[PDB]
């Protein structure tokens, strides 16, 4: 069942999620790419002429999510996987 | 013609839903204020329906309990399947309209919802900000040697806990004296109203900036702008009279003073004292700081800066006998941060003393960055490694001349990430990279992350 | 798969971030939009020669202050030797 | 009593120094090390730069506290 | 990489449809609890930051919030206004 999942998620937040999530901040704030994607909100904003929320996001995340750099992407994926390593069974 | 949700203005129609509405969104950032992180996480950002945490943002519902994630369209299923069209993301309280699929930011009444008790009153007595005064932006004249002063200004203008402090009415509310041309900080209000709102009811915006200039000239002529004087003086001269008011604000065995200078920019240094032989020891100083002075010389960048700052010396005009290895020694000095300011104000020795009793002016470009971690710089480890401790550069204050005579320049940046130069009466559009080529002297740098 | 979750809890962590993110920047200038109808951004000069308004520095000492002291005017680029030479009773 | 001063470059000197003695005295014994001048001079403790005529005790200076000195960058 | 099989046994031998449970449940906790910051560990502030620091989260997410007084003109953060209204303007 897919239940499962959930389950291991509620394992993951009563353990380890603040240091990922803050390493990730940290790495994203940085490397410049929190004030890229302002930037990019500002210039969205002033083409469109409009600040009506799900048209800009429409345009916004898949870019936001393009920009994220290589290193920081394998590296935050590396240490949730040695975090993963621990609490399951194959 | 900018609309505004019509089902929110339904809602309002009726006094009581309304209320209703606004005690449950105070409530809701009460709670947001008052919870700890692992119960957050767990009750904000776990899904109602399939149970995932962080399954993208998760909305608390307005109108029930129940909990839903955007991935899995699970809010949108609560709108769909029960009627509620409001929610509130977890991430940032903000309200959610699901007809109009946008959020409500532009409606006064709900960003101040916690004054709605009082919020006819709250609109009868007072307005918003004028545009023009809205970012508080108005350049300072040249009123004669005083680019050492408003350079200063400019930072402490932008500062968020001075302008909490200014704007909560803190002094106004307690001053004793209750005269600007007496007082620092009443002078200081002024100068608030004076940028941020207006005098009831050209020559504009400069009447508190006066003020200042006479208190100054009446304490220390000086300092007080007719002459050119150091602008690292002048900032602890003026935070120490700032807190010497504080001081005489209050109605009354506490060795650190509780003003708000010591607990926004005070931290403290510990300095440990080692055997070579012995390794183990040690005898540690803690000394106070509001600012740290870096050298610069045969370096490039800031962190090499720090790194210098940071780095061990051993002293050679020290008498120190060891006890543990019983001998005679050198000792091992080492400084580190013991605690560090909510706010760090970085000065770099922009200057050489020559043989011939002359002195010289540094040019050299030190590399700053946007963003500072000070990790390796914290003397304490935890049961070790000390965590990621992040600043954001928010000020910097520049010179042009030589060590006995030039002038000071202003940077600072506001909301939207977009930089200022503040150079006397002219403010202009500035981009952060050729900020960051400027040739720094004062760096004011914000508290931003702490693992 | 333990790649699939680790991409979906990486996906949820981006997702989650960017959503506050921009939620946090439109409803910002909706706000000022809305609060400031003939709103104008401050200018910005590629040649760094106007200010916030689009204008250049002003003539001093062309601009003079009222000293609300002795009851004089002053230019204002010579304001504070008059302070000094005011002050000192 | 010994107490430290850190220098423009980052090095530390260390002066021999009793708490009744004025900042003149501590300003006498910089010039004597490095050769430059009291006027020249700015010696700063915990957040304040310490006055001529005052003493050491004044400001709660103990043994083996650290001085900091720097010079003054002029701009009008 | 490999294929998950289950949860190990000893999770939830000592940890552990729809919720029933209520956000609102949170108040009686949250009446008790001092103000929290996000992505400032509390520990860590403890041991490396003073007791009594004062502390803003993302002190530059918006412009300055505040009104002006039509009386005397003062610009009042939101917590300030209403006593200003009381016993200062
Ligand atoms: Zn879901
Ligand atoms: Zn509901
Ligand atoms: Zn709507
Ligand atoms: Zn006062
Ligand atoms: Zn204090
Ligand atoms: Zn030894
Ligand atoms: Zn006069
Ligand atoms: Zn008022």
């Amino acid at each position: 069942t897919a239940q499962l999942k959930s389950q291991i998620q509620q394992y993951l937040v009563e353990s380890n999620y603040e240091l990922i999530s803050n390493e990730l901040k940290a790495r994203l704030l940085q490397e410049g790419w929190v004030d890229k994607v302002k930037d990019l909100t500002k210039s969205e904003m002033n083409i469109n002429e409009s600040t009506n929320f799900t048209q800009i996001l429409s345009t916004v995340e898949p870019k936001a999510l393009e920009m994220v750099s290589d290193s920081t992407r394998e590296t935050v994926l590396k240490q949730i996987r040695e975090f993963l390593e621990e609490i399951v069974d194959t | 013609a900018m609309s505004i949700c019509p089902h929110i203005q339904q809602v309002f129609q009726n006094e009581k839903s309304k209320d209703g509405v606004l005690k449950t969104c105070n409530a809701a950032r009460y709670i947001l204020n008052h919870s700890v992180p692992k119960e957050k996480f767990l009750n904000t950002m776990k899904c109602g329906t399939c149970h995932e945490i962080n399954s993208g943002a998760t909305f608390m519902c307005l109108q029930c309990g129940f909990c839903g994630c955007w991935n899995h369209s699970h809010f949108l299923s609560h709108s769909k399947q029960i009627g509620h069209i409001f929610g509130i993301n977890s991430n940032n309280g903000l309200l959610f309209c699901f007809k109009c699929e946008d959020y409500i930011g532009n409606i006064d009444l709900i960003n101040d919802a916690i004054l709605a008790k009082y919020w006819d009153d709250v609109c009868t007595k007072t307005m918003v900000p004028s545009m023009e005064r809205r970012d508080g932006l108005s350049g300072l004249i040249n009123m004669g040697s005083t680019a050492f002063m408003s350079s200063i200004l400019q930072c402490l203008i932008h500062n968020p806990y001075f302008i909490r402090h200014s704007m909560s009415q803190i002094h106004s509310n307690n001053c004793k004296v209750r005269s600007p041309d007496k007082c620092f900080s009443c002078a200081l209000d002024k100068i608030v109203h004076e940028l941020y709102g207006a005098l009831n009811t050209s020559t504009n915006r400069q009447t508190g900036f006066i003020y200042l200039l006479t208190c100054a000239w009446k304490i220390n002529q000086n300092l007080a702008g007719y002459s050119q004087q150091d602008a690292h003086e002048f900032w602890q001269f003026i935070i120490n009279q700032i807190h010497q008011s504080y001081v005489l604000d209050l109605p009354n065995n506490n060795k650190q003073c509780e003003c708000i200078v010591h607990t926004v920019f005070e931290g403290s240094l510990e300095s440990s004292i080692v055997c070579p032989g012995c390794q183990n020891n040690s005898k540690t100083t803690i000394d106070p700081f509001l600012d740290l002075s870096l050298d610069i010389k045969d370096k490039k960048k800031l962190y090499e800066c720090l790194d210098s700052f940071h780095k061990k010396e051993q002293l050679k005009d020290f008498n120190y006998h060891c006890g543990e290895c019983n001998s005679t020694q050198d000792a091992i000095k080492q400084l580190g941060i013991h605690k560090l300011p909510s706010v760090l104000v970085l000065q770099l020795k922009r200057f050489e003393h020559l043989l011939n009793g002359s002195n010289r002016k540094l040019d050299d470009f030190i590399e700053f960055p946007t963003y500072l971690n000070m990790k390796n710089y914290c003397s304490t480890k935890e049961k070790g490694k000390v965590p990621d401790i992040i600043y954001e550069l928010i000020g910097i204050v520049s010179h042009k001349g030589t060590v006995n005579e030039g002038h000071y320049i202003a940077f600072c940046k506001i909301s939207g990430g977009q930089w200022f130069k503040f150079n006397d009466s002219m403010v202009s559009s500035i981009s952060q990279e050729e900020v960051l080529k400027e040739q720094a002297y004062l760096l004011f740098y914000t508290i931003r992350q702490v693992n | 798969t333990i790649d699939s979750i680790s991409n979906g809890i990486l996906n949820n962590l981006l997702t989650t971030l960017i959503q506050d993110i921009v939620a946090r920047e439109t409803t910002q200038q909706q706000l000022l939009k809305t609060r400031y109808p003939d709103l104008r951004s401050y200018y910005f000069d590629p040649n760094g020669s106007l200010d916030i308004n689009g204008l250049q520095k002003q003539q001093e000492s062309s601009q003079y202050i009222h000293c609300e002291n002795c009851g004089r005017d002053v230019s204002a680029n010579r304001l504070a030797a008059h302070l000094q030479r005011c002050l000192s009773r | 009593m010994q107490i430290f001063v850190k220098t423009l470059t980052g090095k530390t000197i260390t002066l021999e120094v009793e708490p009744s003695d004025t900042i003149e005295n501590v300003k006498a014994k910089i010039q004597d090390k490095e050769g430059i001048p009291p006027d020249q001079q700015r010696l700063i403790f915990a957040g304040k730069q310490l006055e001529d005529g005052r003493t050491l005790s004044d400001y709660n200076i103990q043994k083996e506290s650290t001085l900091h000195l720097v010079l003054r960058l002029r701009g009008g | 990489d490999a294929e998950i099989k289950g949860i190990k046994p000893k999770v939830i031998e000592e940890y552990s449809g729809p919720s029933n449970d209520s956000w609102k449940s949170l108040m009686s906790s949250a009446k008790d609890t001092p103000l929290q910051y996000d992505h400032m560990n509390r520990e860590s502030l403890k041991k490396y930051f003073n007791p009594n620091a004062q502390l803003i989260e993302d002190p530059l997410d918006k412009p300055i919030q505040y009104r002006v007084c039509e009386k005397c003109g003062k610009p009042l953060a939101l917590t300030a206004i209403v006593d200003h209204l009381e016993n200062h303007c």
